[PDB]
């Protein structure tokens, strides 16, 4: 009766889901800078190159070390040309071409393109660019020249500390943007960065300001669609027979989806009142001597499940509107209608109901979750 | 390296080899132990017939491993 | 002879002799029951239908689909019932 | 008018320390002017006198006798002031004077010194100060928004005491399921009694108790760090429901009460799916072995599980399992009625079958390689074709881990019988021939077709049974771990094994395994190839020895020749006969096609 239950923890595990699963590592403002510095040091050591050129290489190739190494081994000459480090392969002037004034040799700086200009013009150009919010976009003055000024060249041309600090901020922003694993928080002055192994379009939540957004595009979480369809759908929502009859039919078809989109949008937007009403309907049940606080707890789970299922439905309608008419679209719409009906049933059983039975409500929860998973499974 | 080779009747023959020993030399060890000719010797390990040209270590044989000796069909 | 047998208790598990193991309408595995039947507790009354297009579904889901329209949701061919499970 | 009301206070001042005169004045000013003038003059003065007197007096008593006596003094003063208000103030004319005076008095006597009492609140929750806790709760309820620190302190004390007790008693609790449940029940009962006595079961305090116990039960201090509470609860449920000695002495009502207590505790766990998985596995073992203490208790148990709020999947699965048990009970009787006439080697009265759904029970289309005896290979096709009669479009996947039976053992001392699984069955049948002989660990791996790990586990369970002193199989190179078995290990049957009763029955199935590893196909293919080669060699050798021999003698001589290698199967024998007749190694007799000729 005691040696019986020794190895039960493993035998019971006959078989072990979450189609939208994702592992986002949360990093602060300084941890991201440390990671960038570590990557830059590793690349500079490997390629035996300076820090600024290594940063240029990383920016031009989205900080993908393996591809950088492969392209360096294949051909180093074109790697620096594409990264705008050296000019394409295919005696002092003592006269600036943009200010037409003769200057000393020491004040005549130039990049690898050997486009020589006086120091004052360099300072003016770098100052105006950094004032205009330009980060890694600083380039040579000469027209058609794609070469870019490295970090060790821009900094000496910045007179005061505030311009240097703004340059550093813009460089950090551009580095986070170009990195294929780091994305800035789209919040209001949220100083946070999200890091992940591989880039995808899934759900991320900044634990500091509790904002949910799509990873690949810093927009609202469009679950079943892609980052291109939702953009044009939101753009549109803002502003045999004859062609006019076709236009009328198209308007009718557009309305057939827009009405459901708006319905679910408003229903989701009005959820705080539902939560408060359920809290009050639980308080009224618990103050009277029937049950306790632990018995009436599943109604909050019900409210959360309805909110999640409505959010899932709201974004399947733009998906079904931009689909090729075939055997697949009809089945998708049939499943969508089934899920709509079951959400209506559960919402009636939770909100506008008097006597709550836990078995029936749990069955409804399970059915609704299964239908939501079925709707989301095919694409992702 | 001291390995073990099995016959049909259940009798066992014990031989000592080297990791670099070619399986042919294993056959001639069988003949210096028993009077069965090499042409009638088929040796099978892990359900696989060993080819003549091969080292024992190439067949992943270990110390106490057991070999199976199956007679040639028409030759016997 | 030593070690002779006296009593035995065989155990076997049955499943539908189908392919693709999925109704493709509710995406529930065929060996289980459809969601409505499972909720309503009317078990063992949910069976599997076949088709001349060699596609398998639940009887309930296919009945609802034919109430919608008469065509296989997988291959756009007219639905003709080949055989019923049980 | 002001002269009379001024002198009333002097009389009131005397009575506060230690009637009609005031009542007549009150009535005269009530009716002189409809209560507006009484609401302006008189009322304000009375409230001001009360406030001034009590603000002057109460702190002195507080620093004189401390909080413990000050609370009682405040309660007595409140009651006396309420009586004085009801006897000296207009209340029968729908006047809010009583309510206003009570609000002023409670604000002057409780709100002014609430922190000093709340510190004592934090102090006295322990050491069972209920007699004054009740008085304090009565005092603080009158003040709006005043009882929340009491709730917070009660929650904190409950959490701290529970965690401390769990840590202090964690020696005999982590590894034992009885003590865990007993400690949880004792803690819950103690704190429930505390709440009931101190605050007469107020709903807010019950809510605080529930919220605290929810955190108490879900604590990460069991494995000095995972989720093991559901496993212990499921083990306790199994002990209550199985035919263990613990449940042997208890009555049905007591078992039901214990189960109800367990479910009451179960209402607070967070991951109920783990508990449902463990309970499903335990119920599977119970139903297959048929060792349940009471079936109706189990059905009421699944109903109560549905009521408690378990996930809707596993409850429906359990209902399906019970329905399938009933269906298989009918099917077995039908099959036995069919089979009653044409008796086989196994009489129809000693064979049972159980056809179960593959979705509710274990769902796995995995292949298991076992060399079954001849009595079991002549039964699968019969059951398959019987099932293919009334049902159409249904498959059958035979389960060899869950199958079990009873065999008998014949020593030189006495005859016994065992309770074995299919794996131990196949391992034991290797000794039907070569009775008093040693078999290596490698000849067993071929004669039973079992993989290495399963063979090791089965052999260890067969030679190292815990309770028994004598055993059935013994091996020479003794070791204390199954993982150290070597290919040269020798096993033999214990000819002197006994229970010294000449007959008896013992059990060898303790927690029949429900899951195995993915048996690699390469090893089984190699074993099959070696078996084919060996049987070809044996057949050709016996043909060479005797060029003319019938078919009946072939199997007997093949069994005799192949006794120290493995037991040949009839199907493989026939297949090899065909494969050799096709290659002119042997010749079929022309006159009667049953005898073979070698050329
Ligand atoms: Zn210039
Ligand atoms: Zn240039
Ligand atoms: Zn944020
Ligand atoms: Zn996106
Ligand atoms: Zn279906
Ligand atoms: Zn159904
Ligand atoms: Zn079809």
């Amino acid at each position: 009766i005691e040696d019986y239950y020794v190895g039960v923890a493993s035998d019971v595990e006959q078989q072990g889901f979450d189609p939208e699963e994702y592992q986002f590592t949360c990093l602060t403002y300084k941890e991201s800078e440390g990671a960038l510095n570590e990557h830059m040091t590793s690349l500079a050591s490997v390629l035996k190159v300076s820090h600024s050129v290594a940063k240029l290489i990383l920016v031009n190739f989205h900080w993908q070390v393996s591809e950088i190494l492969d392209r360096y081994k294949s051909n180093s000459a074109q790697l620096l040309v594409e990264a705008r480090v050296q000019p394409n392969p295919s005696h002092p002037p003592h006269h600036c071409a943009v200010c037409m004034q003769f200057v000393r040799k020491e004040n005549l700086l130039s990049l690898a393109c050997q486009h020589q200009f006086c120091r004052s013009c360099w300072e003016q150009h770098c100052s105006v660019l950094v004032k205009d919010g330009v980060g890694v976009g600083v380039s040579c003055m000469a027209q058609d020249c794609p070469l870019r000024t490295p970090e060790d060249f821009v900094f000496p041309l910045l007179p005061n500390e505030e311009l240097r600090e703004k340059y550093r901020r813009y460089l950090f922003r551009d580095y986070v943007e170009s990195h294929y694993q780091l994305q800035l928080c789209p919040g209001a002055d949220c100083p946070m960065v999200i890091r992940v192994q591989e880039p995808r379009a899934r759900r991320v939540q900044c634990n500091r300001c509790n904002e949910v957004f799509c990873f690949k595009c810093r927009q609202m979480y469009h679950a079943p669609t892609d980052c291109a369809t939702i953009r044009k759908w939101l753009t549109k929502c803002a502003d045999n027979q004859s062609q006019q009859a076709q236009a009328r039919e198209a308007l009718k078809k557009y309305l057939f989806y827009f009405e459901r989109w708006e319905n679910h949008n408003k229903s989701l937007q009005a959820a705080a009142q539902t939560y408060q009403r359920i809290h009050e309907k639980i308080q009224e049940r618990v103050m009277n001597n029937l049950g306790t606080w632990i018995d009436w707890q599943y109604l909050q789970n019900a409210a959360k499940l309805l909110a999640k299922c409505r959010y899932t439905l709201q974004y399947t309608y733009p998906y079904a509107y931009y689909m090729e008419s075939g055997p697949r679209k009809k089945l998708f719409e049939y499943q969508q209608a089934q899920l709509e009906a079951e959400i209506a049933n559960l919402s009636w059983k939770v909100e506008r109901a008097d006597s709550y039975d836990r078995g029936d409500l749990e069955n409804q929860m399970h059915i609704a979750e299964q239908r939501r998973r079925t709707l989301l499974k095919d694409f992702h | 390296m001291l390995i073990k080779v099995k016959t049909l009747t259940g009798k066992e023959i014990e031989i000592d080899i080297e990791p670099t020993d070619k399986v042919e030399r294993i056959k001639e060890r069988v003949e210096e132990k028993e009077g069965i000719p090499p042409q009638q010797q088929r040796l099978i390990y892990s359900g696989k017939q060993m080819n003549d040209e091969k080292t024992a270590a190439d067949y992943k044989i270990l110390g106490g491993s057991v070999l199976h000796l199956v007679l040639a069909l028409r030759g016997g | 002879k030593m070690f002779s047998l006296k009593k035995w208790n065989a155990v076997a598990m049955w499943s539908w002799d189908v392919e693709c193991d999925t109704c493709a309408i509710c995406r529930v595995q065929v060996m289980d029951a459809c969601l409505r039947c499972q909720a309503e507790n009317k078990q063992e009354d949910c069976v599997v239908v076949w088709g001349e297009c060699n596609h398998s579904f639940h009887n309930c889901c296919m009945s609802l689909w034919v109430k919608q329209n008469n065509r296989c949701p997988l291959c756009q061919q007219d639905w003709v019932v080949q055989r019923i499970g049980k | 008018k002001n002269r009379l009301q001024d002198s009333a206070m002097k009389l009131v001042h005397a009575e506060r320390l230690g009637s009609q005169l005031v009542i007549g004045v009150r009535e005269s000013y009530v009716n002189l002017c409809k209560l507006q003038i009484y609401r302006d003059n008189f009322e304000k003065a009375y409230l001001d006198s009360t406030e001034r007197f009590y603000r002057t007096q109460a702190p002195s008593y507080l620093q004189q006798n401390g909080v413990q006596n000050y609370m009682k003094y405040a309660d007595a003063k409140l009651k006396e002031e309420e009586k004085r208000a009801l006897r000296y103030l207009e209340t029968r004319r729908e006047c809010n004077s009583v309510e206003a005076l009570m609000e002023c008095c409670v604000n002057a006597l409780v709100t002014s010194f609430k922190e000093t009492i709340l510190a004592e609140c934090q102090g006295m929750i322990k050491r069972n100060e209920t007699e004054k806790l009740h008085l304090m709760f009565s005092l603080m309820d009158k003040v709006p928004n005043g009882i929340e620190p009491m709730l917070k302190d009660l929650e904190e004390h409950i959490i701290s005491a529970g965690l401390a007790d769990m840590v202090a008693a964690a020696e005999t609790i982590t590894t034992d399921s009885e003590k865990y449940v007993e400690q949880l029940l004792t803690l819950f009962n103690r704190f429930s009694k505390l709440v009931k006595e101190a605050f007469q079961d107020d709903p807010r305090f019950l809510t605080a108790r529930d919220k605290a116990y929810k955190a108490v039960v879900n604590d990460a201090t069991i494995f000095k760090l995972e989720s093991k509470c559901p496993e212990l609860l499921a083990n306790y449920c199994d002990m209550l429901l199985r035919k263990t000695p613990l449940s042997k002495k208890l009555t049905s009502e007591e078992i039901e009460a214990k189960l109800k207590e367990v479910l009451l505790v179960l209402k607070y766990v967070q991951n109920k799916d783990v508990f449902m998985r463990y309970h499903k596995a335990h119920l599977t073992r119970r139903l297959i072995l048929d060792i349940s203490a009471d079936s109706e208790i189990e059905e009421n148990m699944v109903e109560w599980l549905r009521e408690v709020g378990m996930p809707a999947d596993y409850v429906n699965k359990l209902a399906r399992m019970f329905q399938d048990i009933k269906v298989s009970e009918d099917l077995n009787q039908a099959f036995k009625e069919m089979h009653k006439n044409n008796k086989l080697a196994l009489p129809a009265d000693s064979v049972n079958i159980k056809i179960l759904n593959a979705g509710a029970w274990s769902r796995s289309s995995e292949k298991v390689f076992v060399s079954l005896p001849t009595e079991l290979e002549d039964l699968i096709p019969e059951v398959e074709e019987f099932y293919k009669k009334n049902h159409s479009g249904r498959k059958l996947h035979w389960h060899h881990l869950m199958s079990n039976g009873i065999i008998t053992f014949k020593n030189e001392v006495g005859q016994y019988d065992l309770e074995v699984t299919t794996f131990q069955l196949a391992v034991l049948f290797a000794w039907n021939q070569r009775p008093r002989e040693k078999i290596s660990f490698e000849n067993l791996k071929l004669a039973t077709e079992l993989p290495d790990a399963e063979l090791r586990r089965t052999l260890w369970s067969l030679v190292a049974f815990p309770k028994l002193k004598r055993q059935v199989l013994l091996y020479e190179p003794q070791v204390n771990s199954p993982k150290d078995f070597t290919e040269g290990t020798l096993f033999s049957v214990n000819q002197e094994f006994s229970l010294v009763q000449k007959r008896g029955k013992i059990n060898l199935i303790g927690r029949l395994q429900l899951t195995t590893e993915r048996m690699r196909e390469e090893e089984n293919e190699g074993i099959v190839q070696l078996r084919i080669l060996r049987t070809q060699e044996a057949i050709i050798q016996i043909m060479k020895m005797r060029k003319k021999i019938s078919n009946a003698q072939l199997q007997t001589e093949l069994v005799e020749i192949l006794k120290n290698m493995f037991l040949p199967q009839k199907k493989m024998i026939k297949e090899q006969i065909e494969w050799l007749i096709e290659h002119k190694y042997i010749r079929r007799d022309e006159s009667d096609i049953n005898t073979f000729i070698y050329m």
